[PDB]
């Protein structure tokens, strides 16, 4: 029972797992463990979802998060987001439970019966946080293993079958990306935009080639950067910049983390090209703009409005949504604005059917899981999937922020050797002179 | 659904995505054994 | 060490009517509404 | 617009009683010694 | 003399903010 | 309204090159204990 | 002589906390007052 | 030394009066800049068309406002989430009438708080403390990022931001409760939790320290003149407080711990706080709070009415006025 | 302290648990047998849900007079009969 | 030694629960309380007074069950079990709202004993007796809100019920028709509770971020001794910090202790004056200059303006159902509405 108790650990069994800092055997199992816990998830959920899942019926209209995961990488879709099949759901879900039995095998293996620390029985796999070459090591190993995954979801996208492309004419459909964007004007350009109104910053990406390029060059990217970690040691800036320690480490993964949920919080509350509205269900903007537009045909069988910069819009509250863009609004969108004579003498009925049925599923609804506005009755059933996605996502990247600060002040403190506390003989406020 | 040689452990599926929570409880069971040291 | 003390009034005060109630509320869940 | 004029007269007693007696109290503390 | 009597208690209570700062008595220790 | 644009985005650049800068020059050696 | 009598005292940073009560208290009251 | 160590070196002092570190040199100009421009809009600002439909709501104390009504109006609903700063406009007049000042004061605050936040954690680290008085500091920065920028984001327009004034934020409380039926929110019920219980133990907490002070004055001068700044002893008995306390409820509830109630005095309301600033933002992606109408109907079908009925009422009422 | 047996004491003994099993559901089924006999209504006077209303009333039995209400109680659960 | 000496000698014995000569009023009105609340909830309607279901019984969660208040034809009566009302009869007494008087009046003792409570451990332990007057506000919020209130208003009718969702329709209540939030006396109440709060969080962080190291543990709470003498954390490091963070810091920690009582109990203090203000509809509802301006300009709008028409809505759309005893039919065409303003 080695660093298993608070006297030779120091740490409370509340803060237990940091008795595992030092301990990389263990921390390894505990990794291990903890991804298979992850794959457990994903591959317990699928089959739940799958379990209750109506394929004739919407998914968005049943709670569904990971099948609309799996449909948007062309999975068991046809045309306008049909279930064709249900087969490659089950074929996940099963793969990722199989995997994670394996993943939990080896955590516990690594955990409670191998060894304590990895240094005596490996050189290779053995780490010491201060070891800065180690680090960059194992970090260009791990940025290989995540640029070939960026190269997967690429590789699927131009020859295992492709992807659902929402722009695809027609009402959306699986289409084999063979012309991704390789240009660097655009993928970079991208990352220039602007956070804010109009411009969305990456979030506006509104084609599946951008997607494909983009995932192309951080591919690259990433496998050049981590050959580079590999092949280098950090500079004297970055020895000088950072704290080397786990903690510190752990920190700056924190607020990477944070960030990443921030941003994908961003992406599925306004993007519906990678999170296409025929599985995850309309926008908010897409709802309210749907709900403009099929107002105005039923009252024609509404209002228009002239934009801050001169662009024919809905008229309306919704004139805050007149960035909005869909692929069932598009082809009505001319040169100005929305062509009324295009909407009068060219709608099609897959549009009309779409704009309707995305009028019915705005994004809103209670904890209880009832749809409509919070002074309505109990007689709808629907939470949307993107607003259960972008809450948990939000408070999860809220609450990693603020893990981040958390484990930045402790380890700085813990590298200047004042987080246990000040010294009482050395307390340095007292040899600073006073203010005043 | 599932496939119909799989619907009789459709309830096991029913319980599966709970498992995880579970074992969050199952550390402080541990801890319970061990008197929390 | 005694048995019917000041401590065991209150938690009894507090614990008969606590159960009495729990049962009473669990049959009221199989109510047929 | 249209206010209680007694406001002004109000708001400048309710400003200036209660201050200036911590005034006072705080110069007859500062002459003590 | 509304808006008057607002901005003028306001800058007073900026005054005292300036005065309750860098002209406090000072701490001192023991 | 240009002229304007052009001063904002020196000023903010200045303050933000020296907050980068000014925790690039050494900032984990200033305490008062370790180093 | 009276020998109940005794020094007052207020020091300046109970004159500080006073002066603070009574502003916002008027700052708060004025809207009031004028109505 | 050259004149980029002496700038570090007092960037970084101790002996500053104010410490400004390198989050202060962020913090102080924005600071600086969403105030001034607050006082100037609060005291001067043209009305704001708000909705965008031509209706202009006046803020300022010029334009017929007092402390309690005047408000900065928030940018307009033609806006939405655009980026409105001096120069995207066509002149100051179209700036100041579409509620560009909002957008000013608000972006600089958000930052200058971060910055505040991380000024926090750079004068403890100079002075040698432990590091989380700035996580503390988190709970409220979160509330303030979740009324100012995230309840935006969600709804689509900073328009439905909290308005910087007193009866601005009655009103965009009633809204709130009418679109979103917060109080039925158990987020918010954990927030009113962490608020109440934060001025229980503040009160708690300062009448048993008070309570156990230890005698070394007279009658005839103040308690506090017992303790001098920098004593190594003391200054209360926190023993007996800690008898007072155990006789008054039970032993059990007591903390004989000092840290380990001090921990509980940040920790409930921090958490408390945190969970009501999620719970705005998760109501600004519309997961709102319980609804329960019409949860109890009877044997033939009529419905019979809760007090969540009569909460809906009057959040019916808020939504058929705000709106139009 | 203070000279009475600990709760970790009692609630890890047999003897306690021995009490305590058969106590424990005797009140839990005296509660059950109250709300599922109906005894429960009739004690607090809680309408059943078929009896919020008349046959042929759809008006809320309110009380109106201080010193009437309780003919006024009694008026309603005639009618209701 | 006398029958009263040995009875104070065994109320004030050392045991787990301390009893004292306020445990006789304490003790059973508190308990008689908190058991009519949960009778309550779980079994009491509010059909006759109210046409509510609020209990268990009825179908109701722990959000939505209340003890209702009593009738608005009852007026301020006591509600006695053996009252004219009731006369007796248990069935009636609960149906007619006697368990809300029941609850209030010893829920009013309860809080007097466990004051009382208060004065008697701080005297026999020997401690001064600020915990109650802290207790104070809590009392004076009571006393303010569920008896000042409905006394002055027609009935036991109009305080709050005793459950969650009926104290979220008070508050609702409040806003439409007294304009509470307008009203100095609760901005002082509110002023003083996020103080308190904010008080709360501040100085437990500095002290957990200025504790001595006074143990080698990485974890500090083991490093403190109830027994030690000494300070274990460093006010003039605190003071040092807050000094240059905020411009101002404590400096006397006694002083600082005693802000803690004092900020959270003067603003409940304060809402309790507003309150009684409230009970006799003496209410902040409106600025006269800003109604005049108003009237004489259809074109001023400010968000005080707006506050005031979002009352309006309140009332007219919750008064019917709020307070049935009254028989209001509004039409739909006197509803107040946005679109037809
Ligand atoms: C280290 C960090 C350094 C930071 C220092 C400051 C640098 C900038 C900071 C960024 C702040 C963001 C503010 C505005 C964010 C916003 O409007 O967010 C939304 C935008 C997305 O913008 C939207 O993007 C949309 C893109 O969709 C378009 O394209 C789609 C394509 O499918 C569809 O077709 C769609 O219809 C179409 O409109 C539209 O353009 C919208 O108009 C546009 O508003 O997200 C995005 O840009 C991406 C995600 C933004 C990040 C989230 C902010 C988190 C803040 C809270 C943190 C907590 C603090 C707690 C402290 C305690
Ligand atoms: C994702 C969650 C997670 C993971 C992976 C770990 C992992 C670990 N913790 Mg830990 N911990 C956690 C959450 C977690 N913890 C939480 C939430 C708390 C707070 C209560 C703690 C508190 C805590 C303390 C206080 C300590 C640890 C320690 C440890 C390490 C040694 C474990 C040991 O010896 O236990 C032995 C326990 C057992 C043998 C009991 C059985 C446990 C097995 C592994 C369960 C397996 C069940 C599963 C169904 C098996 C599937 C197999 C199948 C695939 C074939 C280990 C790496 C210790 C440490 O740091 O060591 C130095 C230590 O002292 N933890
Ligand atoms: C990848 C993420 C990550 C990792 C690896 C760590 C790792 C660590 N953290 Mg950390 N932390 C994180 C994220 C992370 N943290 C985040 C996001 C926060 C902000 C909330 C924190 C806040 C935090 C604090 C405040 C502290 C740590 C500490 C620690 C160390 C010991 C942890 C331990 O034993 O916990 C044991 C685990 C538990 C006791 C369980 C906690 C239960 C959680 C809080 C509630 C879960 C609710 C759940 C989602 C829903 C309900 C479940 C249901 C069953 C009821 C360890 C190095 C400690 C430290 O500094 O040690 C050096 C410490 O004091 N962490
Ligand atoms: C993060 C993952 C990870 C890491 C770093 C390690 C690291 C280690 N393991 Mg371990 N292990 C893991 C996962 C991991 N394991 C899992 C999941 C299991 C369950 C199957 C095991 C089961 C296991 C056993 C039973 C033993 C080890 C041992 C060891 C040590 C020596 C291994 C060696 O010499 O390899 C040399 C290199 C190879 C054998 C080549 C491996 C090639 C792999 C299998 C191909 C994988 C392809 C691709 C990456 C798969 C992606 C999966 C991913 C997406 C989830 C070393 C410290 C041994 C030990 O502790 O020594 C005393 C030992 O006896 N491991
Ligand atoms: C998981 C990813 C990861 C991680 C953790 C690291 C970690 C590291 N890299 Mg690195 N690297 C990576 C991927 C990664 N790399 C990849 C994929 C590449 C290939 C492009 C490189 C190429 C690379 C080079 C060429 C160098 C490093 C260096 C370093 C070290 C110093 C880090 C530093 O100070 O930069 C912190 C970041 C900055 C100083 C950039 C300025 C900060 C700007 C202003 C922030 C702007 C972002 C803002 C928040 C908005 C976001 C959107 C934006 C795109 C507009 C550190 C060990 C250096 C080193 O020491 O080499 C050994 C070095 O010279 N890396
Ligand atoms: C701490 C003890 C305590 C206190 C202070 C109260 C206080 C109260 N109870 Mg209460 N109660 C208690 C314990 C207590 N109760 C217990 C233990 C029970 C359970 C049996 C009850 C059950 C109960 C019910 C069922 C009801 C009350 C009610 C009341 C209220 C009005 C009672 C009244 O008018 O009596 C006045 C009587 C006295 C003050 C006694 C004074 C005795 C004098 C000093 C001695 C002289 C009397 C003389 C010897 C008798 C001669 C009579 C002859 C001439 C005919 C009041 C707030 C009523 C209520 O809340 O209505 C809403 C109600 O209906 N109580
Ligand atoms: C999750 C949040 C963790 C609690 C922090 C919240 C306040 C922090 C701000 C003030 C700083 C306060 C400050 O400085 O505290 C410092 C305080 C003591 O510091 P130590 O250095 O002794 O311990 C912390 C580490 O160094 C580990 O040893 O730390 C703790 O007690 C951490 C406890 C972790 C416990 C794990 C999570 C517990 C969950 C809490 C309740 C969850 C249920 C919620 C129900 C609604
Ligand atoms: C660059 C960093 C940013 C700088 C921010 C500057 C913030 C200024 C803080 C307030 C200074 C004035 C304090 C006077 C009072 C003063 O000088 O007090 C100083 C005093 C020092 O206490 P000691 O322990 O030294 O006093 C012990 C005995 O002498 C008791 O009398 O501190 C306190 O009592 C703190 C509690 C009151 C804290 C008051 C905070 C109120 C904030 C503002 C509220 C009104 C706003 C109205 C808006 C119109
Ligand atoms: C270290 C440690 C820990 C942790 C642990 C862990 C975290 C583990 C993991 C684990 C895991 C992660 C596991 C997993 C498992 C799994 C399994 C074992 C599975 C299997 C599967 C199967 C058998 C399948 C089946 C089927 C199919 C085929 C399909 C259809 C459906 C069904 C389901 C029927 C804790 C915290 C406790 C604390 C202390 C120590
Ligand atoms: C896939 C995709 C794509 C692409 C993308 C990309 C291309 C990306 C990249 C990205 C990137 C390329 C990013 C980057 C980032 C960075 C960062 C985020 C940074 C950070 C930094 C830091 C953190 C620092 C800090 C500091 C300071 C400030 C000072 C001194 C100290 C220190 C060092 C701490 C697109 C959209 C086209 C399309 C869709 C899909
Ligand atoms: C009124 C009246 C009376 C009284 C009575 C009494 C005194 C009663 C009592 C009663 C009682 C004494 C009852 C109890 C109840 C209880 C219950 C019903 C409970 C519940 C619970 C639960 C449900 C739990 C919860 C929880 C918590 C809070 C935390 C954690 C989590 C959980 C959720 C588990 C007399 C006859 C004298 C006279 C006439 C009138
Ligand atoms: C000190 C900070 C405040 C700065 C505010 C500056 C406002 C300048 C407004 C100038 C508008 C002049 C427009 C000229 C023509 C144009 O280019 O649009
Ligand atoms: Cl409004
Ligand atoms: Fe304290």
């Amino acid at each position: 029972a080695t660093n298993r108790d608070q006297e030779s650990s120091g740490f409370a069994w509340w803060a237990g797992n940091a008795r595992l800092i030092n301990l990389s055997g263990k921390l390894l199992g505990a990794h291990v463990a903890h991804a298979g816990l992850i794959v457990f998830w994903a591959g317990a959920m699928t089959l739940f979802e799958l379990a209750h899942f109506i394929p004739e019926k919407p998914m968005y209209e049943q709670g569904l998060i990971l099948i609309p995961h799996i449909a948007t990488l062309g999975w068991g879709v046809g045309p306008g987001g049909e279930v064709v099949d249900t087969f490659p759901f089950f074929v996940v879900g099963v793969v990722h439970l199989i995997s994670s039995a394996v993943l939990g095998f080896g955590g516990v293996y690594h955990a409670i019966r191998g060894p304590e620390t990895l240094e005596e029985y490996s050189s290779f796999f053995g780490y010491d946080w201060k070891d800065k070459n180690k680090m960059t090591t194992i970090l260009g190993f791990h940025l290989i293993v995540l640029g070939i995954g960026a190269l997967l979801l690429v590789a699927k996208a131009m020859f295992f079958g492709g992807l659902y492309d929402t722009w695809a004419p027609g009402g959306g459909d699986v289409r084999v990306i063979t012309n991704p964007t390789l240009d660097p004007r655009v993928i970079f350009g991208y990352l220039l935009k602007s956070p804010f109104g109009g411009e969305g910053w990456i979030v506006s990406v509104n084609n599946l080639e951008d997607v494909v390029g983009g995932h192309i060059w951080i591919g690259l990217i990433c496998i050049a950067g981590g050959i580079w970690h590999i092949l280098t040691t950090p500079f004297g800036w970055a020895r000088r910049a950072f704290i080397w320690s786990g903690e510190a480490y752990l920190s700056y993964s924190l607020g990477a983390l944070s960030m990443m949920g921030f941003i994908a919080t961003c992406f599925v509350w306004f993007n519906n090209t990678v999170y296409p509205s025929e599985f995850y269900g309309p926008t908010g903007p897409e709802a309210s703009q749907a709900q403009a537009m099929t107002f105005l045909i039923r009252d024609q069988k509404k209002y228009l409005m002239r934009s801050p910069t001169g662009e024919i819009i809905f008229g309306g509250e919704t004139m805050r949504f007149w960035d909005f863009r869909g692929p069932w609004l598009e082809p009505l969108r001319g040169p100005n604005g929305l062509d009324l004579n295009k909407i009068k003498n060219d709608i099609q009925p897959w549009q009309e059917r779409r704009a309707a049925e995305y009028m019915t599923h705005a994004p809103l609804g209670s904890l209880n899981s009832v749809g409509g506005v919070a002074t309505e009755i109990n007689s709808v059933n629907f939470v949307s999937p993107r607003s259960w996605l972008a809450t948990s996502h939000f408070v999860l990247a809220f609450f990693f922020l603020v893990g981040h600060l958390w484990h930045a002040g402790r380890a700085r403190a813990a590298a200047a050797g004042f987080e246990k506390g000040i010294d009482r003989e050395s307390e340095p406020v007292l040899s600073m002179p006073s203010l005043d | 659904k599932l496939p119909e040689a799989y619907a009789i452990f459709d309830p096991l599926v029913d319980v599966l995505p709970v498992i995880p929570v579970l074992f969050l409880a199952l550390a402080f069971v541990w801890q319970a054994a061990v008197g929390f040291r | 060490y005694p048995i019917f003390t000041v401590r065991w009034v209150a938690v009894h005060t507090l614990a008969v009517p606590t159960i009495f109630f729990l049962g009473a509320i669990a049959a009221m869940q199989f109510i047929q509404r | 617009m249209e206010v209680n004029q007694l406001g002004l007269i109000a708001t400048a007693l309710f400003v200036l009683v209660p201050s200036v007696f911590l005034i006072i109290l705080y110069v007859q503390t500062e002459s003590q010694q | 003399m509304e808006t008057i009597t607002y901005v003028f208690i306001f800058a007073c209570i900026i005054a005292l903010f300036f005065f309750a700062i860098f002209f406090r008595e000072p701490p001192r220790i023991t | 309204m240009e002229t304007l644009k052009i001063t904002v985005y020196i000023v903010v650049t200045f303050f933000v090159l020296l907050f980068v800068f000014g925790f690039l020059s050494g900032d984990p050696a200033r305490n008062p204990k370790r180093k | 002589p009276n020998p109940n009598r005794q020094p007052v005292e207020l020091n300046r940073t109970s004159l500080y906390l006073g002066l603070l009560l009574i502003l916002v208290l008027a700052l708060l009251f004025s809207s009031y007052f004028f109505n | 030394a050259n004149l980029w160590e002496r700038f570090c070196n007092w960037v970084t002092s101790t002996d500053n009066r104010l410490y400004v570190g390198w989050f202060g040199v962020i913090m102080i100009p924005t600071l600086l800049a969403a105030t001034i421009c607050f006082v100037i809009a609060f005291i001067a600002a043209p009305p704001v068309d708000i909705d965008g439909i031509r209706e202009p709501v006046s803020g300022s104390l010029l334009y017929g406002n007092n402390i309690i009504t005047g408000a900065v109006v928030p940018s307009s609903n033609a806006i939405g989430l655009h980026f409105y700063p001096i120069w995207e406009a066509a002149s100051l007049d179209e700036w100041l009438y579409n509620g560009g000042p909002y957008q000013l004061i608000i972006f600089h605050f958000l930052l200058g708080a971060s910055c505040y936040m991380g000024r926090q954690w750079e004068l403890s680290y100079r002075l040698g403390m432990r590091p989380w008085i700035c996580v503390a500091y988190s709970a409220p920065l979160a509330s303030a990022f979740a009324v100012f920028l995230i309840y935006p984001i969600g709804q689509g327009s900073f328009s439905d931001g909290m308005p910087l004034g007193i009866s601005g934020t009655f009103n965009f409380m009633i809204v709130f409760q009418a679109e979103h039926n917060i109080l039925m929110h158990p987020f918010h019920q954990l927030g009113v939790a962490g608020v109440f219980g934060g001025a229980l133990f503040c009160a708690m907490h300062g009448s048993l320290v008070t309570s156990s002070l230890i005698r070394e004055t007279t009658e005839t001068e103040s308690a506090n003149y017992g303790y001098k700044f920098g004593q190594e002893e003391e200054t209360y008995n926190i023993v007996a407080a800690h008898g007072y306390f155990g006789r008054l409820i039970f032993q059990y509830a007591s903390f004989n711990n000092s840290r380990s109630l001090h921990f509980f005095l940040a920790a409930w309301p921090v958490v408390g706080v945190w969970f009501t600033a999620l719970g705005i933002s998760t109501m600004a992606f519309n997961l709102n709070g319980f609804n329960f109408n019409h949860s109890v109907i009877d044997a033939k079908g009529n419905v019979i009415n809760t007090w969540a009925d009569i909460i809906n009422r009057a959040n019916l009422g808020m939504e058929v006025m705000h709106e139009r | 302290t203070t000279g009475e047996r600990p709760f970790s004491d009692i609630i890890t003994s047999v003897r306690y648990w021995v009490i305590h099993s058969i106590t424990i559901p005797a009140l839990f089924i005296a509660g059950w047998l109250f709300v599922s006999t109906g005894l429960a209504y009739d004690v607090f006077g809680t309408p059943r849900p078929d009896s919020y209303y008349a046959q042929e009333q759809r008006s809320i039995p309110l009380v109106t007079d201080r010193f009437e209400a309780k003919q006024q109680v009694e008026t309603f659960l005639e009618q209701l009969k | 030694r006398g029958w009263f000496d040995i009875l104070d000698d065994w109320l004030k014995r050392d045991r787990f629960v301390f009893v004292g000569w306020s445990g006789i009023l304490l003790f059973p009105c508190a308990y008689l309380a908190l058991g009519g609340w949960l009778t309550g909830t779980t079994f009491v309607t509010s059909w006759y007074t109210h046409g509510l279901a609020s209990s268990y019984l009825e179908g109701c969660n722990f959000l939505t069950v209340a003890v209702s208040t009593p009738a608005n034809s009852m007026g301020h009566s006591l509600l006695l079990l053996w009252g004219p009302e009731a006369q007796g009869d248990f069935t009636r007494w609960c149906q007619l709202g006697g368990l809300w008087t029941f609850i209030a009046l010893h829920g009013a003792f309860g809080l007097i004993g466990f004051m009382l409570r208060q004065f008697e451990i701080a005297r026999l332990v020997g401690v001064r007796p600020y915990n109650a007057i802290a207790f104070s506000a809590p009392i004076a919020v009571f006393v303010s809100v569920f008896l000042i209130y409905p006394l002055g208003q027609s009935s036991w009718f109009f305080a709050p019920s005793f459950g969650v969702a009926a104290i979220f329709r008070f508050l609702l209540f409040f806003q439409g028709f007294h304009n509470w939030t307008l009203n100095p006396f609760h901005m002082m109440g509110v002023a003083g509770v996020l103080g308190g709060a904010l008080l709360c969080a501040i100085h437990g962080a500095t002290v957990e971020n200025t504790l001595f190291q006074d143990g080698e543990g990485a974890s500090t709470f083991r490093a403190f001794n109830p027994t030690q003498a000494e300070e274990t954390y460093s006010m003039v490091t605190a003071n040092r910090f807050w000094s240059q963070i905020f411009g101002i810091a404590f400096s006397n920690k006694r002083w600082l202790h005693f802000f803690m009582l004092f900020v959270p109990v003067t603003g409940l203090w304060m809402s309790a004056i507003g309150v009684v203000g409230l009970a006799l509809n003496l209410r902040s509802y409106d600025f006269i200059s800003q109604e005049i301006r108003a009237a004489e300009d259809p074109e001023f709008e400010t968000f005080y303006t707006k506050n005031l028409l979002l009352n309006e809505g309140i009332r007219a759309w919750m008064a019917p159902q709020d307070q049935p005893h009254e028989n209001f039919v509004f039409p739909e065409e006197v509803l107040p509405r946005g679109n037809a303003l």
